[PDB]
């Protein structure tokens, strides 16, 4: 298997920008490289084949180049619909292998997370279940970390995190964190804190509730 | 008539059931009739004989130091292999990486006489053109000789297109082998340099 | 013109097999090849194998000979068959056309299909347990915890679609071979609790449709 490497997996750009995605091969692949695009709705299409040939209907802002082990795709001027994930693929030797992919992200002004903590619905507790939910909404950049705290002590077991992809309009990101506990462990403590740590704030954006 | 020049000729015999046991004898005969019209010697025309199915059976090597008579005999004693598939890609690949791994005799032309009567499965043709181009890059001329209505015509045309010297001889049956034997030996000889 | 549509099982129990038919259109299967590529959730693309115009095939050695690709030229259909499916074989499977032209060494995956999702697990159709999330400013954020369901997917709306601009539905994660996702909605404080904010969770697989109105804590 020839290993295809696409170093940046995330690439922030601004519409109009000229973007270049790199793909390198573990060995010489004699220009037998193709470029694919997977839009946010999942559609996959071939953009460039044999290093630089554009596929039918593909706009001329896309161009590919390279040889030996290094190849690249270039978008002269970034159009909105160009926001997607790009994969390079070799056909020098079977089986065909793809690169890890590079997802284009739209640049925007930093934004702080709008953190909201939720105690378990009584109906849930009615099933010996106690899930504390924490929403970290509309922030930018995408990088963020959450931390759970029960009565001051941190907890990293029983926590499930889900992140959303960049918002189509407002270009922010949102993530959810859920601390699931047994009704018993839950009713055994009082303070439940959720801490967001993001670029926009040097002091932890804390949220919490006491079991009153 | 006869060839006294610097040449390294590799006979590649289709080893598929596409050629009956009797038809393969006619093929082997043609090959021996050829060796009879070549000046077999390490200083003139060197010969190698290989039968090909899924793999290659090398009966004679260009470096084999055996009397011509011995070599013609070995040729006549090439076992019939009626395999369901004779991979041309695999033989060219074998010719490229094995036979001509190194070119010890630059003063000699190199010709791969691809005697084919079948057509391999497409999956086996994946690197076909790449192997023919690799041969071209060692200056190994590839002469395709189609035999019968199952000989891969695509590959025959494809080989002619890779290099100008790759001339094809399309025969309807092993019976035409003899009729054209002389024109074939002439062409191959003319692709070789005489020696001083 | 050129089209390729997948028809899969949707679900597959471990040890069992996957059977997907690819109905192609706009071209002849004797002229082109057809590949199978899958994408594991949250992962990249993976090439499985393909079948040439003549019927010969090529498979990814990594599939440990579990894959079989056959086709029916007359019915413009290519069949994928995979044995002993494991959980990590869960992925969206796409059938993609490719020239399969060794004459030009042209094997680009020129036209893809929408794909078909395949979840491989022993879990059984469980409906989701929907829980309303009421708060612990000028805007208020409500939520709906959709827990313990299977298989995917669910359809979470708020106020039957009336509320959307302030809605965030997060990707489902596996809590325990059962999926859990959350949905949040932010609205002006003047609208809740004074007015009703309800979340609607549909789960086709269970023919279930729950409505959970967000009520201030008791």
């Amino acid at each position: 298997d020839i290993q295809m490497t696409q170093s940046p997996s995330s690439l922030s750009a601004s519409l109009g920008d000229r973007v270049t995605i790199s793909c390198s091969a573990s060995q010489d692949i004699n220009k037998y490289l193709n470029w694919y695009q997977q839009k946010p709705d999942g559609a996959v299409k071939l953009l460039i084949f044999y290093t630089s040939s554009l596929h039918s209907g593909v706009p001329s802002r896309f161009s590919g180049s390279g040889s030996g082990t290094d190849y690249s795709l270039t978008i002269s001027n970034l159009e909105p619909e160009d926001i997607a994930t790009y994969y390079c693929q070799q056909y020098e030797k079977l089986p065909w292998t793809f690169g890890g992919g590079t997802k284009l992200e739209v640049k925007r002004a930093d934004a702080a997370p709008t953190v909201s903590i939720f105690p378990p619905s009584s109906e849930q507790l009615t099933s010996g279940g106690a899930s504390v939910v924490c929403f970290l909404n509309n922030f930018y950049p995408k990088d963020i970390n959450v931390k759970w705290k029960i009565d001051g002590s941190e907890r990293q077991n029983g926590v499930l995190n889900s992140w959303t992809d960049q918002d189509s309009k407002d270009s922010t990101y949102s993530m959810s964190s859920t601390l699931t506990l047994t009704k018993d462990e839950y009713e055994r403590h009082n303070s439940y804190t959720c801490e967001a740590t993001h670029k926009t704030s040097t002091s932890p954006i804390v949220k919490s509730f006491n079991r009153n | 008539m006869y060839c006294s020049r610097l040449l390294d000729l590799v006979f590649l015999l289709d080893g598929s059931s596409r050629l009956s046991e009797a038809e393969f004898e006619v093929l082997k005969a043609f090959v021996v009739d050829m060796m009879e019209r070549l000046r077999i010697s390490q200083k003139w025309v060197r010969v190698a004989v290989v039968e090909y199915h899924d793999g290659s059976h090398a009966y004679i090597g260009l470096k084999d130091r055996k009397r011509p008579s011995e070599l013609r005999r070995i040729a006549s004693q090439v076992k019939y292999a009626g395999s369901q598939v004779a991979s041309t890609s695999e033989v060219l690949k074998y010719t490229l990486f094995q036979i001509f791994s190194k070119i010890d005799r630059p003063e000699a032309s190199r010709i791969a006489l691809l005697l084919m009567a079948s057509q391999e499965p497409q999956r086996m043709s994946r690197n076909f053109v790449r192997y023919v181009q690799g041969l071209k890059k060692k200056k190994v001329i590839v002469i395709p000789v189609g035999i019968g209505p199952h000989a891969n015509l695509k590959q025959i045309r494809l080989i002619e297109k890779q290099a100008p010297e790759n001339k094809a001889f399309v025969l309807s049956s092993v019976d035409e082998l003899e009729q054209q034997r002389d024109e074939i030996v002439s062409y191959l000889c003319d692709l070789a340099p005489e020696a001083p | 013109q050129v089209q390729l549509a997948e028809s899969g099982p949707g679900l597959v129990a471990p040890s069992q097999s996957l059977s997907i038919t690819c109905t192609v259109s706009g071209f002849s299967l004797t002229d082109y090849g057809v590949d199978w590529v899958r994408q594991p959730p949250g992962k990249g693309l993976e090439w499985l194998g393909m079948i040439w115009g003549d019927g010969s095939t090529d498979y990814n050695s990594a599939l440990k000979s579990r894959l079989s690709i056959t086709k029916d030229n007359s019915k413009s259909q290519v069949f994928l068959k995979m044995n002993s499916l494991q959980t990590d074989d869960t992925a969206r499977y796409y059938c993609v056309r490719d020239p399969a032209d060794y004459g030009n060494y042209d094997y680009a995956l020129d036209y893809w299909g929408q794909g078909t999702s395949v979840t491989v697990s022993s879990a059984k159709t469980t409906p989701p347990s929907v829980y309303p999330l009421a708060p612990g400013n000028s805007m208020v954020t409500l939520g709906c915890l959709v827990k313990g369901y299977f298989p995917e997917p669910v359809t979470v709306t708020w106020n039957s679609g009336s509320l959307s601009s302030g809605v965030h539905t997060f990707p489902a994660v596996l809590q325990s071979d059962l999926y859990t996702l959350s949905s949040s909605v932010t609205v002006p404080s003047s609208t809740w609790p004074s007015e009703t904010v309800t979340c609607n969770v549909a789960h086709p697989a269970s023919s279930t449709k729950v409505d959970k109105k967000i009520v201030p804590r008791d």
